[PDB]
């Protein structure tokens, strides 16, 4: 429990990287979160949208 | 079928072609959603419901 300041500085950066990675699984209104689905399912005119 | 009474077929374990469908002039309209018609021949499906 003593090194709480240093362990928190490790924890905040690990939470920031894990949040940055988890946002790769989000859709943002696209047909899939996986870019290779979109490119294997659609033609350029739909895919680029 | 009447439209209140539509008939459904499950397509079972098989290999297909969709280009014989999407290149045919027999159809007055051929829309698709979530996929391109021209791209269907690269895919596979867990089922098709017709």
């Amino acid at each position: 429990s003593a090194l709480g300041k240093l362990q928190d500085v490790v924890n905040q950066n690990a939470q920031a990287l894990n949040t940055l990675v988890k946002q790769l699984s989000s859709n943002f209104g696209a047909i899939s979160s996986v870019l290779n689905d979109i490119l294997s399912r659609l033609d350029k005119v739909e895919a680029e949208v | 079928a009447s439209v209140y009474a539509w008939n459904r077929k499950r397509i079972s374990n098989c290999v297909a072609d969709y280009s014989v469908l999407y290149n045919s002039a027999s159809f007055s309209t051929f829309k698709c959603y979530g996929v391109s018609p021209t791209k269907l021949n690269d895919l596979c499906f867990t089922n098709v419901y017709a």
